[PDB]
């Protein structure tokens, strides 16, 4: 029963212009077991309307999902992805960088 | 759904016998030929999963998923190969649809034929008997009766491993008072070199 | 260039909280096109790409049941493997099955495969010859013999060579605008400073398809792969993908180093340096 | 499309 | 192997009946088909995995359980107005329809409208013609089991007490003695031939028996005769020297 801790990547579909609509992608991968919870936050607050891909896995059997939601960024707003998995003793917040 | 070429079909001992079948579902991935003797339970002889031919000595099946064609042909065909051949198709986690079937009857070797018509009285009675037309060749027919109370049977192949003989032996009888054995086959093409004692 | 139809099944025993989670998905190359989730409302294999919607309920029902039966296998397997490994009723456990075909540029058979795994570890798999079986445990040898006696390899080989490739090609013609198309990379560089005498260089590459890509940093010819950092290939959601590769440099001396692109979306490769 | 053959209880 | 039981049976409308079918091959898939004359075998049910089963297109008026993986019992309920058929159990290792389908050994179910019209087979040997023992090196002993209902019979010939095949042909199809309505009498026609060397010898016993499947121990009585039970009915011959 072999744990692999997830690899999270938070990015938008295209680059951002402020006030200019986009999708916010969180991409979790390399993880195991299946059991996982992923929320996207806006100002540390839980976005309701988030869709996500169907559970698949890579060659080494490790899982990977993509949680996306639509968003229209600004200067003031911060955004994250909060990922709960057995390997993390509290869910991993990962803030969105428009540089990385 | 699984339409099967159908007769019945006759083929002599040694002659090659072929049976086609076709199926109306692209989702079909597995293909089978079962054989069924009368009042007995179907048994597999051939199974095929991809295109081309598969062979097991005397039987050889072939499949074309494109045309939706599944075939069987029997080489060297024995009498052992009589009774019904069954095309079945699967590969959709839905069980197995069997086709109509094809009754393939093989003609043995009535190689010392002597047609003849005797009578056979009872062992707990006198008269009140039957009519045994026997040892005749495989290409004969034994068609139905003239009266509603005259009851003629159809033929029956009959192998012995002791003498290696095979006799096509029909039977007939009736309740009628003035019943006899000359008139017993007044509805069939019996050979005219027949030996009525 | 080459292509592939791939089916990924996932099965997770959740004892106490009922029937196990079961999620079949279906890819052509890197485009998802069918799905099944046991926790879905429909209880039907759905389309996840417009070009499989063409196929009438005949296609779908036959796929729905086929997948229902896959789940029904794993349902038992979980039971059996808990058996084999003497594990507890309390524990949740996972099976993943994975089979698919590969076809070259000419669209004809090269590779088939049937990888299987319990709890992340390899358990059994159909070997590259589509005839023998490999299996990492003595437990799985019990399964290997089982699968030898039954002649699964026969059934399975005729799928992978046969049924798979003709169905792969049926899909590559249906959605050829979706699938055969090659979207080209759209690269640039975000350069930022880590200190006074140092700076970062990300060589981006957006909006491309398929996900195959190789970005490496070259210090004017020198294969730099110690100071580099290369993140795994994001899916954009779009349908296209994304990727960048970072590296840190003796900054100030910036306009010196090269980013080597590699893709079949772009006929012959690229090289970039700072503006 | 899916396999309907060559799949077995472990 | 697979075993389905029983080879024959019949129950009157108002009562159910069950065709139990077990197997020990450890196959996941199990199936029940009914074959009618003229038609092929229609699928009644199949059962992919334990505790689970699935319709065919002729399941209306049939129950099946799968409590254990070994057995797939098919209850023919007070079902439809036409359950008379040949029923086949079957297992297959893997997905339903993927593999060989190892079949049971059949079952012959029939309706019973009233037990008043149920007779056993009156058997009689018909001694071999002497003008046939003239031409040949042989002798054809014919047997007519006649005047029985329902159709449920087997047939071995017994030399001294010897179930014998080669020399015997039986008769895949019987013959009805009334050509119209549903209720009627039957008659079979086997044919044992033997050489003249072991027939004409008067110290050698010949016989034709009929394993009839008639009424159970449970059944009722309001007739002026005797009951037809699951029995054997026979008729015999010997040699007569010359
Ligand atoms: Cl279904
Ligand atoms: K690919
Ligand atoms: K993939």
């Amino acid at each position: 029963m072999i744990q692999r801790t997830p690899k999270i990547q938070v990015y938008s579909r295209h680059p951002a212009e402020n006030g200019k609509s986009n999708f916010l992608n969180c991409y979790v991968s390399g993880f195991h077991p299946s059991d996982i919870e992923v929320d996207l936050l806006k100002n540390g607050e839980r976005i309701e309307k988030v869709e996500h891909s169907d559970l698949s896995f890579s060659k080494d059997w490790s899982f990977y999902l993509l949680y996306y939601t639509e968003f229209t960024p600004t200067e003031k707003d911060e955004y994250a992805c909060r990922v709960n998995h057995v390997t993390l003793s509290q869910p991993k917040i990962v803030k969105w960088d428009r540089d990385m | 759904e699984v339409e099967q070429n159908s007769g019945p079909l006759s083929v002599p001992e040694g002659a090659i016998a072929s049976l086609n079948c076709t199926y109306s579902d692209r989702g079909s991935q597995s293909f089978f030929w079962y054989r069924q003797y009368s009042g007995k339970s179907p048994e597999l002889i051939m199974s095929i999963y991809s295109n081309g031919d598969k062979e097991d000595g005397r039987f050889t099946a072939q499949l074309n998923k494109a045309s939706q064609y599944v075939s069987l042909l029997i080489r060297d065909s024995q009498p052992s190969d009589s009774a019904t051949y069954l095309c079945a198709v699967g590969g959709g986690a839905d069980g197995l649809t069997f086709g109509k079937g094809t009754h393939l009857i093989i003609q043995p070797y009535i190689q010392n034929p002597d047609p003849a018509v005797y009578q056979l009285r009872d062992s707990k009675s006198s008269d009140k008997s039957v009519c045994l037309f026997t040892d005749f060749d495989s290409q004969t027919n034994v068609s139905q009766s003239k009266d509603s109370d005259v009851y003629i049977t159809d033929k029956c192949v009959l192998d012995m491993r002791s003498m290696d003989f095979k006799s096509n032996s029909a039977v007939a009888w009736s309740n009628k008072s003035d019943f006899a054995c000359a008139n017993a086959f007044n509805n069939s093409i019996i050979p005219e070199d027949t030996f009525f004692p | 260039g080459s292509h592939s139809m791939r089916y990924f099944f996932t099965s997770v025993s959740r004892p106490g909280r009922g029937e196990p989670r079961f999620i079949a998905v279906g890819y052509v190359d890197d485009t998802q096109f069918v799905r099944f989730d046991s926790d879905a409302a429909s209880q039907r294999m759905e389309p996840r790409a417009p070009w499989i919607e063409q196929e009438g309920p005949e296609y779908w029902d036959g796929e729905t049941r086929k997948v229902k039966a896959h789940s029904q296998t794993h349902r038992v397997d979980l039971g059996t493997l808990r058996g084999y490994y003497n594990q507890s009723e309390a524990g949740s456990h996972t099976v993943q099955r994975m089979y698919g075909c590969d076809v070259g540029s000419d669209w004809r058979f090269l590779r088939g495969y049937h990888q299987y795994a319990y709890d992340g570890k390899d358990y059994i798999a159909l070997k590259e010859d589509l005839r023998s079986w490999t299996a990492a445990d003595m437990a799985a040898q019990t399964t290997k013999h089982k699968w030898e006696a039954a002649h699964v390899a026969e059934q399975l080989r005729a799928y992978l060579e046969g049924t798979c490739v003709e169905w792969l090609r049926r899909y590559l013609e249906n959605g050829k605008e979706t699938l055969q198309r090659t979207d080209a990379p759209k690269t640039h560089m975000t350069h930022h400073a880590v200190s006074d005498h140092e700076a970062t260089l990300r060589c981006w590459a957006l909006s491309f398809y398929p996900a195959e890509i190789t970005l490496t940093w070259q210090r004017d010819g020198e294969d730099q792969t110690q100071d580099t950092e290369l993140v795994e290939t994001r899916p954009a959601g779009d349908g296209t993908f994304q990727k960048w590769v970072a590296v840190v440099v003796p900054s100030g001396q910036e306009q010196r180093y090269t980013c080597h692109v590699q893709h079949e979306g772009l006929p012959k490769p690229l090289t970039l340096r700072w503006e | 499309e899916l396999a309907g053959i060559g799949i077995l209880t472990v | 192997g697979i075993t389905q039981s029983p080879k024959y049976l019949f129950r009157k409308e108002g009562q159910n009946v069950t065709l139990s079918c077990e197997q020990n091959l450890n196959h996941d898939a199990m199936y029940w088909y009914r074959q009618d004359p003229g038609q092929g075998l229609r699928l009644i049910y199949y059962s992919q995995i334990v505790n689970d089963f699935q319709k065919g297109d002729i399941a209306e008026g049939y129950s099946v359980s799968r409590e254990k993986k070994e057995s797939f019992p098919l209850t023919v309920t007070s079902a439809q107005k036409n359950p008379t058929a040949f029923y086949l159990c079957a297992s297959s290792q893997g997905l339903a329809g993927a593999g060989e389908l190892f079949f049971g050994e059949g079952s012959r179910l029939t309706v019973l409208e009233d037990l008043k019209n149920v007779f056993p087979p009156e058997v009689a040997v018909f001694e071999p013609s002497e003008a046939e023992i003239s031409h040949t090196q042989k002798a054809t002993l014919v047997c007519l089991a006649t005047g029985f209902y329902p159709d449920h019979v087997e047939l071995s010939w017994w030399v001294n007490g010897k179930e014998v095949h080669s020399g015997v042909c039986t008769d895949p199809q019987p013959l009805k003695e009334q050509p119209a309505l549903n209720d009627s009498r039957y008659c079979l026609s086997s044919r044992l031939r033997v050489s003249a060397t072991f027939w004409q010898n008067p110290r050698n016993h010949f016989r034709c028996q009929v394993q009839f499947y008639g009424l159970s121990e449970n059944d009722e009585w309001t007739q002026d005769r005797a009951k037809p039970v699951t029995q054997i009915v026979s008729a015999e011959a010997w040699g007569r020297a010359d």
